[PDB]
Protein backbone atom coordinates (compact mmCIF):
# COMPACT_ATOMS: atom_id res chain seq x y z
CA UNK A 1 0.00 0.00 0.00
CA UNK A 2 0.93 3.68 -0.28
CA UNK A 3 1.83 5.75 2.78
CA UNK A 4 2.42 9.49 2.67
CA UNK A 5 5.88 10.54 3.92
CA UNK A 6 5.69 13.67 6.09
CA UNK A 7 9.32 13.79 7.22
CA UNK A 8 12.51 12.08 6.04
CA UNK A 9 14.64 12.66 9.18
CA UNK A 10 13.99 14.28 12.55
CA UNK A 11 16.44 17.12 11.78
CA UNK A 12 14.56 18.06 8.58
CA UNK A 13 11.08 17.47 10.01
CA UNK A 14 8.58 20.33 9.99
CA UNK A 15 4.92 19.92 10.88
CA UNK B 1 -0.79 0.40 43.94
CA UNK B 2 -0.96 -2.11 41.06
CA UNK B 3 2.44 -1.06 39.72
CA UNK B 4 5.49 -0.76 42.04
CA UNK B 5 5.83 2.85 43.23
CA UNK B 6 3.18 3.61 40.61
CA UNK B 7 5.67 2.86 37.82
CA UNK B 8 4.14 0.42 35.29
CA UNK B 9 6.82 -1.52 33.35
CA UNK B 10 5.14 -0.83 29.97
CA UNK B 11 5.11 2.95 30.43
CA UNK B 12 7.22 4.97 28.01
CA UNK B 13 8.36 8.59 28.21
CA UNK B 14 8.91 10.32 24.87
CA UNK B 15 11.52 13.12 24.82
CA UNK B 16 12.53 15.59 22.11
CA UNK B 17 15.79 17.52 22.66
CA UNK B 18 15.63 16.12 26.22
CA UNK B 19 12.27 17.78 26.92
CA UNK B 20 9.06 15.88 27.74
CA UNK B 21 6.83 15.42 24.71
CA UNK B 22 4.34 12.72 25.61
CA UNK B 23 3.91 9.28 27.11
CA UNK B 24 3.46 5.94 25.38
CA UNK B 25 3.02 2.19 25.84
CA UNK B 26 5.49 -0.60 24.99
CA UNK B 27 3.61 -3.47 23.26
CA UNK B 28 6.65 -5.64 22.38
CA UNK B 29 10.45 -5.14 22.26
CA UNK B 30 10.37 -2.84 19.25
CA UNK B 31 6.98 -1.13 19.13
CA UNK B 32 5.43 1.63 21.21
CA UNK B 33 1.90 3.01 20.94
CA UNK B 34 1.25 6.71 21.60
CA UNK B 35 -1.11 9.47 20.40
CA UNK B 36 -1.01 11.15 16.98
CA UNK B 37 -1.59 14.63 18.47
CA UNK B 38 1.87 14.37 20.03
CA UNK B 39 3.20 15.05 16.54
CA UNK B 40 0.98 18.03 15.60
CA UNK B 41 3.79 20.57 16.02
CA UNK B 42 7.32 19.74 14.92
CA UNK B 43 10.06 22.33 14.69
CA UNK B 44 13.78 22.07 15.38
CA UNK B 45 13.65 18.46 16.66
CA UNK B 46 17.12 16.96 16.86
CA UNK B 47 15.80 13.56 17.90
CA UNK B 48 12.91 11.56 19.41
CA UNK B 49 13.89 9.35 22.35
CA UNK B 50 11.83 6.71 24.17
CA UNK B 51 12.80 6.24 27.84
CA UNK B 52 11.75 3.08 29.71
CA UNK B 53 12.27 1.59 33.14
CA UNK B 54 13.11 2.76 36.64
CA UNK B 55 13.36 6.55 36.82
CA UNK B 56 12.44 7.15 40.47
CA UNK B 57 20.91 5.93 39.91
CA UNK B 58 21.40 4.19 36.52
CA UNK B 59 19.26 1.35 37.91
CA UNK B 60 17.21 -0.34 35.20
CA UNK B 61 16.73 2.58 32.77
CA UNK B 62 16.89 2.25 28.99
CA UNK B 63 16.70 4.79 26.20
CA UNK B 64 15.99 4.22 22.52
CA UNK B 65 16.01 6.47 19.49
CA UNK B 66 12.64 6.26 17.71
CA UNK B 67 13.16 5.28 14.07
CA UNK B 68 9.67 5.94 12.77
CA UNK B 69 6.23 7.26 13.71
CA UNK B 70 3.11 6.22 11.79
CA UNK B 71 -0.28 7.91 12.14
CA UNK B 72 -3.57 6.94 10.44
CA UNK B 73 -4.76 8.67 7.26
CA UNK B 74 -8.02 9.50 9.06
CA UNK B 75 -6.31 11.58 11.77
CA UNK B 76 -6.74 15.36 11.54
CA UNK B 77 -4.68 17.74 13.69
CA UNK B 78 -6.93 19.61 16.14
CA UNK B 79 -9.70 17.00 16.09
CA UNK B 80 -10.18 14.56 19.00
CA UNK B 81 -10.56 11.42 16.86
CA UNK B 82 -8.31 8.64 15.45
CA UNK B 83 -5.72 9.84 17.98
CA UNK B 84 -3.12 7.10 17.70
CA UNK B 85 0.51 6.69 16.62
CA UNK B 86 2.70 3.59 16.23
CA UNK B 87 6.39 4.08 16.93
CA UNK B 88 9.20 1.78 15.83
CA UNK B 89 12.37 1.80 17.95
CA UNK B 90 15.70 1.58 16.08
CA UNK B 91 16.79 -1.24 18.40
CA UNK B 92 14.78 -3.48 20.72
CA UNK B 93 14.59 -2.78 24.42
CA UNK B 94 15.79 -5.54 26.74
CA UNK B 95 12.98 -6.88 28.88
CA UNK B 96 13.67 -6.74 32.63
CA UNK B 97 11.73 -6.48 35.93
CA UNK B 98 11.12 -2.82 35.05
CA UNK B 99 10.60 -3.04 31.28
CA UNK B 100 7.74 -5.27 30.16
CA UNK B 101 5.26 -4.79 27.32
CA UNK B 102 1.49 -4.44 27.84
CA UNK B 103 -0.45 -7.01 25.78
CA UNK B 104 -2.16 -5.74 22.60
CA UNK B 105 -5.31 -7.90 22.76
CA UNK B 106 -7.21 -9.65 19.97
CA UNK B 107 -10.09 -7.48 18.75
CA UNK B 108 -12.92 -9.89 19.62
CA UNK B 109 -11.66 -10.49 23.16
CA UNK B 110 -11.23 -6.73 23.66
CA UNK B 111 -14.74 -5.96 22.38
CA UNK B 112 -16.53 -8.82 24.14
CA UNK B 113 -14.67 -8.92 27.42
CA UNK B 114 -12.30 -6.02 28.12
CA UNK B 115 -14.85 -3.40 27.02
CA UNK B 116 -17.02 -4.44 30.00
CA UNK B 117 -14.45 -4.29 32.81
CA UNK B 118 -15.53 -1.42 35.11
CA UNK B 119 -12.18 0.10 36.11
CA UNK B 120 -8.91 0.56 34.19
CA UNK B 121 -5.39 1.60 35.08
CA UNK B 122 -4.01 4.77 33.53
CA UNK B 123 -0.31 5.61 33.79
CA UNK B 124 1.22 9.05 33.37
CA UNK B 125 4.00 11.48 34.29
CA UNK B 126 7.92 10.80 37.78
CA UNK B 127 5.48 8.00 36.95
CA UNK B 128 1.86 8.26 38.13
CA UNK B 129 -0.82 5.58 38.50
CA UNK B 130 -4.58 6.15 38.44
CA UNK B 131 -7.56 3.78 38.53
CA UNK B 132 -10.41 5.15 36.37
CA UNK B 133 -14.09 4.32 35.97
CA UNK B 134 -14.88 3.62 32.31
CA UNK B 135 -17.91 5.40 30.85
CA UNK B 136 -20.37 2.80 29.43
CA UNK B 137 -21.05 2.70 25.68
CA UNK B 138 -24.57 4.13 26.17
CA UNK B 139 -23.17 7.33 27.71
CA UNK B 140 -20.30 7.77 25.24
CA UNK B 141 -22.11 10.21 22.94
CA UNK B 142 -22.84 12.44 25.95
CA UNK B 143 -19.37 12.31 27.57
CA UNK B 144 -17.74 13.24 24.25
CA UNK B 145 -19.58 16.58 24.08
CA UNK B 146 -16.78 18.80 25.40
CA UNK B 147 -14.48 17.15 22.84
CA UNK B 148 -16.95 17.64 19.98
CA UNK B 149 -16.31 20.31 17.33
CA UNK B 150 -18.07 21.49 14.16
CA UNK B 151 -16.74 20.09 10.90
CA UNK B 152 -14.74 17.35 12.59
CA UNK B 153 -14.31 13.70 11.57
CA UNK B 154 -17.39 11.42 11.76
CA UNK B 155 -17.97 8.57 14.25
CA UNK B 156 -16.01 10.05 17.15
CA UNK B 157 -18.44 8.00 19.27
CA UNK B 158 -16.99 4.82 17.75
CA UNK B 159 -13.24 5.52 17.84
CA UNK B 160 -12.99 7.33 21.21
CA UNK B 161 -14.35 6.69 24.75
CA UNK B 162 -14.34 8.27 28.20
CA UNK B 163 -13.15 7.22 31.63
CA UNK B 164 -12.74 8.95 34.95
CA UNK B 165 -12.99 12.67 35.48
CA UNK B 166 -10.65 15.65 35.70
CA UNK B 167 -11.49 18.83 37.61
CA UNK B 168 -8.23 20.77 37.53
CA UNK B 169 -4.87 21.09 35.77
CA UNK B 170 -1.81 19.19 37.06
CA UNK B 171 1.85 19.41 36.03
CA UNK B 172 1.90 15.95 34.44
CA UNK B 173 0.01 16.28 31.13
CA UNK B 174 3.02 15.91 28.85
CA UNK B 175 4.01 12.34 29.64
CA UNK B 176 0.41 11.63 30.62
CA UNK B 177 -0.74 12.37 27.07
CA UNK B 178 -0.43 9.40 24.70
CA UNK B 179 -0.02 7.20 27.78
CA UNK B 180 -1.61 3.80 28.49
CA UNK B 181 -5.15 2.96 29.57
CA UNK B 182 -4.78 -0.71 30.63
CA UNK B 183 -7.50 -3.21 31.51
CA UNK B 184 -7.06 -6.27 33.71
CA UNK B 185 -8.61 -9.67 33.04
CA UNK B 186 -7.85 -12.94 34.83
CA UNK B 187 -4.29 -12.08 35.78
CA UNK B 188 -3.12 -10.22 32.65
CA UNK B 189 -3.18 -6.54 31.68
CA UNK B 190 -4.13 -5.41 28.16
CA UNK B 191 -3.96 -2.16 26.16
CA UNK B 192 -7.47 -0.75 25.81
CA UNK B 193 -6.90 2.99 25.44
CA UNK B 194 -4.51 5.85 24.64
CA UNK B 195 -4.71 9.09 26.63
CA UNK B 196 -6.13 11.68 24.24
CA UNK B 197 -7.43 14.34 26.63
CA UNK B 198 -6.11 13.26 30.03
CA UNK B 199 -6.76 13.94 33.69
CA UNK B 200 -4.82 16.93 34.95
CA UNK B 201 -5.17 18.56 31.53
CA UNK B 202 -6.93 21.92 31.13
CA UNK B 203 -8.62 23.77 34.00
CA UNK B 204 -12.26 22.98 33.15
CA UNK B 205 -13.90 19.84 34.53
CA UNK B 206 -13.97 17.09 31.91
CA UNK B 207 -14.10 13.34 31.37
CA UNK B 208 -10.83 11.65 30.48
CA UNK B 209 -11.01 10.98 26.71
CA UNK B 210 -9.17 7.98 25.26
CA UNK B 211 -8.69 6.45 21.82
CA UNK B 212 -10.47 3.06 21.66
CA UNK B 213 -7.56 0.75 20.84
CA UNK B 214 -9.79 -2.19 19.77
CA UNK B 215 -10.69 -0.26 16.59
CA UNK B 216 -7.02 -0.14 15.59
CA UNK B 217 -5.79 -3.63 16.46
CA UNK B 218 -5.86 -4.93 12.84
CA UNK B 219 -4.28 -1.69 11.57
CA UNK B 220 -1.44 -1.88 14.11
CA UNK B 221 -0.73 -5.51 13.28
CA UNK B 222 -0.73 -4.65 9.57
CA UNK B 223 1.86 -1.93 10.18
CA UNK B 224 4.07 -4.13 12.35
CA UNK B 225 4.24 -6.90 9.71
CA UNK B 226 4.79 -4.53 6.76
CA UNK B 227 8.10 -4.19 4.92
CA UNK B 228 10.15 -1.26 6.32
CA UNK B 229 10.04 2.05 4.41
CA UNK B 230 12.27 5.17 4.68
CA UNK B 231 11.12 8.23 6.61
CA UNK B 232 10.56 9.08 10.28
CA UNK B 233 6.94 10.34 10.14
CA UNK B 234 4.37 8.75 7.82
CA UNK B 235 0.59 8.62 7.34
CA UNK B 236 -0.67 5.10 6.65
CA UNK B 237 -4.13 4.28 5.27
CA UNK B 238 -6.82 3.44 7.78
CA UNK B 239 -8.35 0.97 7.72
CA UNK C 1 -19.85 -20.42 24.09
CA UNK C 2 -17.36 -17.52 23.90
CA UNK C 3 -20.13 -14.93 24.03
CA UNK C 4 -20.66 -15.72 27.72
CA UNK C 5 -18.01 -15.52 30.46
CA UNK C 6 -15.40 -15.71 27.67
CA UNK C 7 -16.10 -19.45 27.40
CA UNK C 8 -14.40 -19.76 30.77
CA UNK C 9 -11.10 -19.12 28.95
CA UNK C 10 -8.35 -17.28 30.83
CA UNK C 11 -7.29 -15.37 27.71
CA UNK C 12 -8.70 -15.94 24.21
CA UNK C 13 -11.82 -17.88 23.17
CA UNK C 14 -12.78 -19.29 19.75
CA UNK C 15 -16.25 -20.62 18.86
CA UNK C 16 -17.02 -23.73 16.81
CA UNK C 17 -20.24 -24.77 15.06
CA UNK C 18 -20.08 -28.46 15.95
CA UNK C 19 -18.12 -29.23 19.12
CA UNK C 20 -17.53 -26.89 22.07
CA UNK C 21 -15.42 -23.72 22.10
CA UNK C 22 -11.64 -23.91 22.37
CA UNK C 23 -9.42 -21.55 24.38
CA UNK C 24 -6.17 -19.96 23.21
CA UNK C 25 -3.39 -17.80 24.61
CA UNK C 26 -1.63 -14.59 23.67
CA UNK C 27 1.90 -14.81 22.25
CA UNK C 28 4.34 -15.57 25.08
CA UNK C 29 1.85 -17.90 26.80
CA UNK C 30 0.72 -21.50 26.21
CA UNK C 31 -2.41 -23.48 27.08
CA UNK C 32 -2.26 -25.94 30.00
CA UNK C 33 -4.06 -29.32 30.20
CA UNK C 34 -7.27 -27.92 31.70
CA UNK C 35 -7.80 -26.38 28.28
CA UNK C 36 -8.56 -22.94 29.72
CA UNK C 37 -5.47 -21.66 31.61
CA UNK C 38 -2.42 -20.00 30.07
CA UNK C 39 1.13 -20.18 31.42
CA UNK C 40 4.09 -18.00 30.37
CA UNK C 41 6.56 -19.47 27.91
CA UNK C 42 8.90 -16.47 28.24
CA UNK C 43 10.50 -14.84 31.27
CA UNK C 44 8.76 -11.49 30.75
CA UNK C 45 5.34 -12.18 29.23
CA UNK C 46 3.25 -9.16 28.28
CA UNK C 47 0.79 -7.76 30.78
CA UNK C 48 2.33 -9.09 33.99
CA UNK C 49 4.16 -7.07 36.63
CA UNK C 50 7.33 -9.07 37.53
CA UNK C 51 7.66 -7.46 40.98
CA UNK C 52 4.25 -8.58 42.27
CA UNK C 53 5.34 -12.15 41.43
CA UNK C 54 9.14 -11.73 41.90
Amino acid sequence: EEWEVLCWTWETCER
Amino acid sequence: KVCPKGECPWQVLLLVNGAQLCGGTLINTIWVVSAAHCFDKIKNWRNLIAVLGEHDHDGDEQSRRVAQVIIPSTYVPGTTNHDIALLRLHQPVVLTDHVVPLCLPERTFSERTLAFVRFSLVSGWTALELMVLNVPRLMTQDCLQQSRKVGDSPNITEYMFCAGYSDGSKDSCKGDSGGPHATHYRGTWYLTGIVSWGQGCATVGHFGVYTRVSQYIEWLQKLMRSEPRPGVLLRAPFP
Amino acid sequence: ICVNENGGCEQYCSDHTGTKRSCRCHEGYSLLADGVSCTPTVEYPCGKIPILEK
